[PDB]
């Protein structure tokens, strides 16, 4: 990616997987459910 | 062994009769009984983590026994730092203790808040928020004014807390005299004793009665109704004397329930969030008046941070700052609590005696879709504050820094990509001056970025007001009862180019009718927000002074006033920008969002390009605080984000293009 936060990210040694002293952090980042309106929880399984 | 002779030993003088009457009860927290275990691990380890319930007496008792061992020690006088995720608490407990001490609050107990430092050269233990622990540190790296650095509240995962932690690990490895305390609400299978190398674990017992939990039959179509319903329901059905204590997510939604709980019973209400005054703050602690009863409707504040009630209403959702790196967005976000917060509510129920919970969700929600425990902050937030600190403090390599729970890359990346856009960080990574000085303003790096570079556009005056009103509450007062009058005396201060301009009117207006109260209410205003957005200016005015960046005005009376201000705007915000549409709405830049004006602008057209300071992510998108930008000074003021051969080709590249091209002509 020749984005320039790539970049900078490469140039402190990033090399391909997660983050973290060994490499453990999270690959991909985590997505929030959302919330429609007002509706309580657990209403939209149904 | 130190000798005590029963005086104060701040004061030389005997302590008063309140400082006895105090100590009588906190000598009955669950805290006291492990004083000698508390100190035989504090005088043999650098770090260990203490874990103890709400109401255990932690956060008022363990930083003074810190401050005991401070004061036995040879040398100079360092302090005792205790870190509180929420400004609230901080100030509150601060007071709390000041008088446990028989002290003047500020003197040899103080607060550090975000633009409110209430402490003195006599401040020996001092209550801050988390951001401003690690704000110290960039000016003192191993935080050597202090003996003894508490991190409370650790099991909400703020990320100030997070990279507190991740910088403390590394300042014990080069300070040998510094004692780190984490101390947490819950035990987190411990995580935080891995964390800091296996370091002793001291468990306070909790004090806290059985609680019944109620679960619905089925999911409830509005929270907010079954959260009225449930009110009026445990207000008449139940004998016991007890008051209420119902969460709720932020304060427009406390203010509608308060309104129609009162509404529907006359056919104590007492609300509690953090912007709200402290005067009606503290109303949650007077006593209640058919049993007369008192509800508080209140935040995610009473969960933890403080404690009053034996009936508690949880509808299950909490408002969460969420970010998106994908599409660069963040915004507030109202989403469900974990389990482990419902446990914290419930248990907010067993203080006095055995208690109720109402969860209004089903016992099937509650375990098939509640997460166990609650997002780590640092795995949902823009990090770009957060890195420019870390780079200040010397910290190069964020890569291999020990989080607790690292960051993905991508959220990592957009803060690089955000803080060279700025120009704070260079090409190869490298703090630039622009950065460094940047990193000592307390605020967001496009805010501290538009206040520096406005000293070239002569209008740094006008840019600090607005950066003031931009970083305090808000100014506009708006009842319920009386939407049109409210947005008639908005109107009053409305500039034709949108609302960054018409916060300066408010401010300049609020001036020059000499910080009137009465004025303030003629025109809706909130005082209390203008005289914070005042102390905030006088602040941020200061550090301007240190760095010798000049604060200047334009001539009034010349078009280049607003022009200039418009300008440099875009300094800083040149990456939160909209394009008006042929049908009329508006798309972002770059990211393609769908958006549309906050009903609260000022603006009575659509301007082509807008520029605007907040996502607000609800049902639909909007944007709030806007301000009509002509593109060409989009290609011009920032061409690095405004990169013709890598933007994306959509409507918006299409009419930067003409005016590159017609620039070139």
């Amino acid at each position: 990616e020749d984005n320039i936060g790539n970049q900078l990210l490469r140039k402190m040694g990033w090399t391909g997987g997660g983050l973290g002293k060994s490499g453990e952090g999270i690959r991909e980042p985590i997505s929030v459910k959302e919330q429609h309106k007002r509706e309580g929880l657990g209403l939209d399984v149904e | 062994h130190m000798l005590e002779q029963c005086i104060n030993p701040f004061t030389n003088l005997p302590h008063t009769p309140r400082y006895y009457d105090i100590l009588k009860k906190r000598l009955q927290l669950p805290v006291w009984e492990y004083k000698d275990r508390f100190t035989d691990i504090l005088v043999r380890h650098q770090s260990f983590v203490l874990v103890g319930e709400t109401g255990s007496g932690k956060t008022t008792q363990i930083p003074q026994w810190c401050v005991e061992y401070m004061r036995s020690l040879p040398g100079p006088k360092r302090g005792v730092a205790c870190t509180q995720p929420r400004r609230v608490a901080a100030m509150s407990v601060a007071q709390r203790v000041a008088d446990e001490m028989d002290v003047m609050l500020g003197q040899e107990v103080g607060y550090s808040i975000r633009f409110e430092d209430c402490s003195s050269a006599k401040t020996i233990l001092k209550y801050m928020t988390d951001g401003m622990l690690l704000r110290e540190a960039m000016n003192d790296p191993l935080l050597e004014r202090y003996g003894v650095i508490i991190l409370d509240e650790a099991h909400e995962r703020t990320l100030a807390t997070d990279i507190l932690m991740g910088v403390l690990k590394e300042v014990v490895r080069q300070r040998s005299d510094l004692k780190v305390i984490v101390m947490s609400a819950t035990l987190d299978a411990g995580k935080f004793q891995i964390y800091f190398d296996n370091c002793p674990l001291l468990t306070i017992p909790g004090r806290t009665h059985p609680v019944e939990i109620f679960y619905t039959p089925e999911p409830e179509r509005d929270y907010l109704e079954a959260a009225i319903r449930t009110v009026i329901q445990i207000h008449m059905c139940e004998e016991e004397e007890g008051d209420l204590l119902l969460f709720l997510t932020g304060q427009e939604e406390i203010d509608e329930a308060c309104k129609r709980i009162k509404r529907e019973v006359d056919d104590k209400i007492i609300p509690l969030y953090s912007t709200l005054p402290p005067q009606q703050q503290q109303r949650i602690f007077e006593p209640p008046p058919a049993i007369g009863r008192k509800v508080v409707v209140s935040t995610n504040i009473a969960e933890t941070s403080l404690t009053i009630v034996v009936f508690v209403i949880d509808p299950g959702f909490a408002k969460q700052k969420v970010y998106n790196p994908r599409i660069r967005v963040e915004s507030l976000l109202v989403t469900a609590i974990s389990k482990a917060s419902a446990q914290q509510r419930a248990g907010r129920a067993g203080r006095t005696r055995p208690g109720k919970c109402f969860r209004l969700y089903t016992e099937k929600a509650y375990k098939t879709e509640m997460q166990d425990n609650t997002y780590p902050e640092i795995l949902r937030s823009n990090l770009g504050s957060v890195v420019l600190q870390l780079k200040k403090l010397g910290i190069d390599d964020l890569v291999h820094f020990d989080f607790m729970d690292p960051p993905a890359p991508e959220t990592l990346m957009r803060a690089l990509e955000l803080l060279n856009y700025l120009a704070a960080l260079n090409d190869d990574g490298d703090l630039t001056e622009l950065g460094s000085m940047m990193a000592e303003f307390p605020l967001d790096p496009q805010l501290a970025k538009m206040v520096i570079a406005s000293c070239d556009y002569n209008c740094s005056n006008e840019v600090l007001s607005i950066t003031a009103m931009l970083s305090v509450p808000q100014c506009f007062v708006r009842p319920t009862e009386a939407k049109k009058a409210a947005d008639e005396a908005k109107m009053r201060f409305a500039h034709i180019d949108g609302d960054h301009l018409t916060l300066l009117n408010v401010y300049h207006a609020f001036k020059q009718n000499h910080e009137s109260v009465q004025w303030c209410y003629d025109n809706f205003i909130n005082y209390r927000s203008l005289m914070s957005a005042d102390n905030v200016r006088q602040q941020l005015s200061r550090i301007m002074d240190r760095f010798n960046l000049p604060r200047r005005s334009t001539d009034f009376t010349s078009r280049d006033y607003y022009i200039n201000i418009r300008k440099a705007l875009v300094t800083g915000y040149f990456m939160q920008v909209a394009h008006l549409e042929r049908t009329g709405h508006y798309l972002t830049v770059k990211d393609n969002q769908v958006v549309q004006l906050h009903p609260s602008t000022v603006l009575d057209h659509k301007p082509e390009w807008v520029l605007y300071n907040e996502f607000v992510l609800t049902t639909k998108n909007y944007i709030r605080t806007c301000t009509d930008i002509k593109p060409e000074w989009l290609v011009k003021i920032a061409p690095q984000y405004y990169d013709m051969s890598n933007f994306p080709q959509c409507e918006a590249k299409r009419q930067l293009d003409r005016i590159i091209a017609k620039l070139q002509s």
